[PDB]
């Protein structure tokens, strides 16, 4: 995340974080049950095996909350493709159930109707992360959070030099250096309402970081949520 | 603005029309109230909810 605030205890509890062999964090993830990870199918092969950490706020001081999880199931979005970003979605089964904390707690799933035309029309999304504060920066060892105002769709459009795909939604500024960055993929988009926060977003990817004329590219959840809770299903 | 178009139609999360009126509903975890607006949780941690 560039620019932003740190997330506070107990902010950002729905923020999972994806480790390598070496106990590193290449992606994030939203926590959505016990058993349940949203993440970014593009992350999936960022790393030939990985673990999922919750709870965790400073990667270099155990606050006592933390807990790694191996994953049981993948579950990849079978239309994903590395040429565009297009369905860059996956669930992930963990084989051990999630024990809910103050800093670890799942984000609300919205229904699909209300989502869009309610929580997507809303001023603002909050995106989090353990990405990187710059963008030829290195990784946060601080979790992250940022506020970032949805994008008009036809702005989005004109100003990428890649396809937006109707998988796919511009959130952040235009020329405002805050943004998410490299290590924030597959991390959390969650808009609030009354009190209650809603998965609206992954993070997916973006021209740089915080570039000028430039916006955060996410998935847009709210066309994956019946397949969502189809793989969550089984 | 009318029904769910106007503040959500009153209701704490998801708000839909059927028939000229409103009809709102909770996520997982949740319950919709006596007033059948507002959600009232669960269990010790519902979804969507800061614990500062
Ligand atoms: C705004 O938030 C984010 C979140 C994650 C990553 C980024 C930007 N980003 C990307 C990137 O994303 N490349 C895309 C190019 C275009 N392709 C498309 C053509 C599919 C995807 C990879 C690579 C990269 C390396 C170092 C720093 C930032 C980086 C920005
Ligand atoms: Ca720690």
């Amino acid at each position: 995340i560039v620019g932003g605030q740190e997330c506070k205890d107990g902010e950002c509890p729905w923020q999972a974080l994806l480790i390598n062999e070496e106990n590193e964090g290449f992606c994030g993830g939203t926590i959505l049950s016990e058993f349940y990870i949203l993440t970014a199918a593009h992350c999936l092969y960022q790393a030939k095996r990985f673990k999922v950490r919750v709870g965790d706020r400073n990667t270099e001081q155990e606050e006592g909350g933390e807990a790694v999880h191996e994953v049981e199931v993948v579950i990849k979005h079978n239309r994903f493709t590395k040429e565009t970003y297009d369905f860059d979605i996956a669930v992930l089964r963990l084989k051990t159930p999630i024990t809910f904390r103050m800093n670890v707690a799942p984000a609300c799933l919205p229904e699909r109707d209300w989502a869009e035309s309610t929580l997507m029309t809303q001023k603002t999304g909050i995106v989090s992360g353990f990405g990187r504060t710059h963008e030829k920066g290195r990784q946060s060892t601080r979790l992250k959070m940022l506020e970032v105002p949805y994008v008009d769709r036809n702005s989005c459009k004109l100003s990428s030099s890649f396809i937006i795909t109707q998988n796919m939604f511009c959130a952040g500024y235009d020329t405002k250096q805050e943004d998410a960055c490299q290590g924030d993929s597959g991390g959390p988009h969650v808009t609030r309402f009354k009190d209650t926060y809603f998965v609206t977003g992954i993070v997916s990817w973006g021209e740089g970081c915080a570039r000028k004329g430039k916006y955060g590219i996410y998935t847009k959840v709210t066309a994956f949520l019946k397949w969502i809770d189809r793989s969550m299903k089984t | 603005r009318k029904l769910c178009s106007l503040d959500n139609g009153d209701c704490d999360q998801f708000c839909h029309e059927e028939q000229n009126s409103v009809v709102c509903s909770c996520a997982r975890g949740y319950t919709l109230a006596d007033n059948g607006k507002a959600c009232i949780p669960t269990g010790p941690y519902p979804c969507g909810k800061q614990t500062l």
